[PDB]
RNA sequence: GGGAUCGAAGAUGAUCAGAUACCGUCGUAGUCUUAACCAUAAACUAUGCCGACUAGGGAUCGGGUGGUGUUUUUAAUGAC
């Protein structure tokens, strides 16, 4: 008969969001037939079902995927996707989960992953079809799931030392492979 | 010394006030600490228009010096100021620039817009760098009008006003030109107000 | 009913019956472009009744009542606010006057959470505009020939001191004063309407004051005509980041940053915005339009340094 | 009109528009109730030159 | 800028520099007059003292000790000598 | 003396596959501490120490002075 989600918007999204705000509602409210409110009190949004005019059960889940992934930075237009997709997937990981480093170590190591003028992760993101942010030592993929740890495993040899130009061959390979 | 009767007087003053000329706005270089007279406690800083007017008649001594008129050139860049120069050399015999500059024009004879001037006239020093610099390159003096938080490099005279507003742009060019048609005898008394309106000067937008 | 001939703005014409009206007027117009492009499928319903009921009449204004009107507008400075199709209503409600009364000297001839729902939605879509969908926001507050009901405030603001007749059409009485906001520049003191994508410009029209414009508390009144701000009277002024460290163009630093190739087109040897009619500044706000307008289509920028300038970043 | 032509026909207007003026000027106080707005400080400004003008003043605080 | 009087600076600008920076060095420190809400008994205090100073006639103190600046009690007063 | 974790050496599993081509399991010394030794490092800002002059702005950390300033409260102090 009730059923609902909270959840919440750190501060630094908090106004990307304000400034959306009329552009996301419409399409959960329309097209989901969710109920929703921004409840600034506690600064987080809150995604309430009705029994009455609803399809089906998986509405509430991908309402709220598509939210969480506003919050963790990813673009407007890549949040989306998860509205319409079906098989979208997220992970997450730190460097120090790979190799314990601390200082200027770490700075160089991000700026490693960027490339100049960010022309590395944009590489990244072509020859295996996923988007990528990074949010200081945190890195979250987007994609499916074969997808995924292709990307996973390049991005990782980066952060363990390996030139940039040694991981590029890698990435032709993987790409001749998916056009099989 | 020029006689009492080139005192500021107090209708003039009215105009000055009336186009907000002593706003000089934030962000003040450290040169050009004087011509400030105090703070606002809400930060604009108060310029002292009694300097304004001193320096605005000594640069009309130097241009009447000038042997021929067209020799003046009166740039702008901006648009705000493109209508007051054109103004300004129809009544005095300067040669306007309105526009873009097109660089080597002062160096670079074979150019169509090649000119020799012996004097620059320039409404703003950061957005005309292009001409001051060039001037640079050929012994040419410059006069302009400035801003408390205008660049200071290869200016001479500088002319203490409210840079920005539409109106304090109009309001200062149609002044120079009053004074040089009035050091020369196409005015015939300092007393008699000019017929010419200032808002001849202004820009107009729609 | 109390009045003749009520005009109904669009945002009436969806929030409300026809029956709920039908108490407070004899006689009802409403600009045909507005009825043609209002669209709410529940609403439809309810106007096609009342358009079928035939006592809902579509008129025109004249060309001569429009430009009438719009030298007014310009006077009050709020021209460059009101969309073309506002100035129509303006024009309809007070031409109708000059047929119901004779002459015009009634006039001034010249100045002086909450939870969304999918039945919700259309009124939280309204609201996101700035209208007023609740009516008597803020009022304070020849007999009765002609009213509007509107709940735009600009459309409002100069309605008042035009001495037009508003009707609160949530409650059938006429308005007398109101509260709202406009801006007002702090440095010369002159007032502005506020701008329908309700934030600041960055630059005084007037003085060219950069950053100075603030948005201010108003009260307007039909019997003065005059408009009157409110000021907070312990207000404390911020002065971070008002001075700092700028490059000059024509130092022999500046010289040697510029470089040997000429003019790079990419990273454009960046030039800071301090001008309105900088030509810089021209590209950017035409270009902002631009991207509006695409990414809104395929789905279906900051000037000054701020206020931590001064402080070192990484 | 385009960029790039031009014309009797536009030459001849264009010289006849900026030759407008008002009937009265902008900076005439007669748009402005017959006094000067300014500040504290202004005030100070005019005293120190002497003069006397139709000031009046604004606490701005 | 180049050219500037270094004999002459104005009393405002030198109000506000360090105290071994001004053309001539000088104390800005002063001594007070200082009376007890009691006794008739006036004793002079320097503005900056570092002991707490009693009363003559009591053991009744009359100033604190601090980082700059001596904080005199509640019910004094006083005069700049 | 202590001995959780990780782990030079050592004992073992697979030897197939070119992005993931170096991987899995156990584990001695060591890693911690007390009392004595040793005196090396890209021990790096790859810039010897002391003193004077040529230069300006606002951010931050510690101390001090002034303000008819805000808040805590009817002062002092604290925070701004
Ligand atoms: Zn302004």
């Amino acid at each position: 008969k009730f059923e609902s989600r909270k959840i919440m918007v750190p501060p630094h999204r908090m106004t990307p969001l304000r400034n959306s705000w009329t552009k996301i509602y419409p399409p959960l409210v329309e097209h989901l037939k969710l109920q929703v409110r921004m409840n600034l009190k506690t600064k987080s949004v809150e995604l309430r079902t009705n029994p009455k005019f609803t399809t089906d059960p998986g509405a509430l889940q991908k309402g709220a995927d598509f939210i969480k992934a506003f919050t963790l930075g990813f673009d407007l237009d890549d949040s989306i996707a998860l509205l319409r997709l079906d098989d979208l997937y997220i992970e997450t990981f730190e460097v120090k989960d790979v190799k314990t480093l601390t200082g200027d170590h770490l700075s160089r190591a991000i700026g490693r992953i960027a490339g100049k003028d960010g022309k590395t992760k944009f590489a990244i993101e072509n020859a295996t079809r996923t988007r990528i942010v990074l949010a200081d030592s945190k890195i979250h993929i987007l994609g499916g799931f074969t997808h995924i740890r292709m990307a996973r495993e390049s991005v990782v040899s980066l952060i363990l030392g390996s030139p940039p130009g040694k991981v590029y061959g890698n990435l032709r390979t993987v790409a001749s492979r998916l056009k099989e | 010394s020029l006689p009492a009767t080139f005192d500021l007087t107090p209708e003039d003053a009215q105009l000055l006030l009336a186009a907000n000329t002593h706003l000089g706005a934030r962000n003040v270089q450290v040169h050009q600490e004087p011509y400030v007279f105090n703070a606002r406690p809400d930060g604009v800083h108060v310029i002292n228009v009694g300097k304004t007017w001193e320096k605005l008649v000594l640069a009309a001594r130097i241009i009447a010096a000038i042997p021929n008129p067209e020799d003046v050139v009166a740039i702008s860049s901006r648009t705000f100021g493109q209508r007051a120069v054109l103004k300004f050399a129809a009544h005095t015999g300067a040669t306007p620039i309105a526009g873009r500059f097109t660089p080597g024009s002062f160096t670079n004879y074979i150019t169509r817009s090649f000119k020799e001037p012996r004097l620059v006239i320039v409404t703003d020093p950061r957005s005309d760098a292009q001409a001051i610099k060039e001037a640079s390159y050929v012994n040419i003096p410059v006069i302009a009008l400035t801003d408390l938080d205008s660049p200071s490099e290869f200016v001479d005279v500088a002319i203490p006003c409210n840079n920005r507003g539409k109106h304090s742009i109009g309001l200062i060019w149609y002044l120079l030109a009053r004074e040089v048609l009035r050091l020369r005898g196409a005015l015939v008394d300092r007393t008699q107000p000019w017929s010419i309106m200032p808002d001849l000067y202004f820009y107009r937008d729609p | 009913a109390h009045v003749r001939a009520l005009i109904l703005d669009a945002t009436p014409l969806i929030t409300q019956s026809y029956t709920h009206y039908q108490n407070y007027a004899q006689s009802f117009y409403t600009t045909p472009t507005v009825f043609q492009e209002i669209k709410d499928a529940q609403a439809r319903k309810n106007l096609e009744i009342w358009q079928s009921l035939g006592t809902l009449k579509l008129v025109h204004p004249s060309e001569n009542s429009i430009a009438k009107v719009s030298t007014f507008a310009k006077l009050t400075g709020d021209y460059s606010v009101l969309s073309a199709n506002d100035l129509h209503i303006l024009a309809l409600t007070y031409e109708l006057e000059i047929k119901l009364n004779n002459g015009d000297w009634r006039l001034r001839k010249k100045p002086g959470g909450d939870w969304i729902t999918p039945e919700n939605l259309t009124e939280a879509i309204i609201k996101d505009s700035g209208e007023d969908t609740t009516g008597s926001l803020g009022v304070e507050a020849p007999e009765n020939q002609v009213a509007l009901a509107t709940g735009d405030f600009a459309v409002q603001n100069v309605a008042l001191q035009m001495n037009l007749n508003l009707m609160n059409f949530m409650s059938g009485l006429k308005i007398k004063r109101i509260r709202n906001y406009m801006l007002r520049c702090h440095a010369c003191f002159k007032i502005f309407p506020l701008p329908k994508d309700g934030k600041p410009k960055h630059f005084c029209a007037s003085c060219g004051g950069q950053g100075t414009l603030l948005r201010c508390a108003v009260s307007v009144d039909s019997r003065t005509g005059n408009v009157t701000p409110h000021l907070k009277s312990n207000f404390q002024w911020n002065n971070r980041g008002n001075r700092y460290s700028v490059a000059s163009p024509l130092s022999k630093n500046s010289q040697k940053r510029y470089g040997k190739k000429g003019h790079v087109h990419s990273k454009p040897q960046e030039n800071v915005i301090l001008r309105e009619d900088q030509k810089e500044y021209e590209k950017v706000i035409k270009q902002e339009e631009w991207t509006r307008r695409h990414n809104e289509k395929i789905l279906n920028v900051r000037i000054g340094k701020g206020r931590y300038v001064n402080s070192s970043k990484r | 009109p385009v960029r790039g032509i031009s014309f009797k026909l536009q030459e001849e207007e264009r010289e006849r528009k900026d030759q407008y003026v008002p009937e009265v000027s902008a900076l005439d106080l007669s748009r402005s109730n017959g006094v000067l707005n300014v500040d504290n400080q202004t005030s100070d400004l005019v005293k120190s030159l002497g003069l006397k003008l139709p000031l009046s003043v604004i606490n701005v605080s | 800028v180049l050219v500037q009087d270094l004999l002459h600076p104005t009393a405002a600008s030198e109000a506000r520099k360090h105290k071994l920076k001004t053309l001539v060095q000088g104390p800005r420190s002063y001594f007070l007059d200082v009376k007890c809400p009691g006794c008739l008994n006036i004793t002079t205090v320097f503005s900056h003292a570092q002991t707490a100073v009693t009363c003559e006639s009591c053991s009744t103190i009359l100033c604190t000790p601090t980082g700059g600046k001596a904080k005199l009690s509640e019910g004094t007063s006083f005069r700049r000598k």
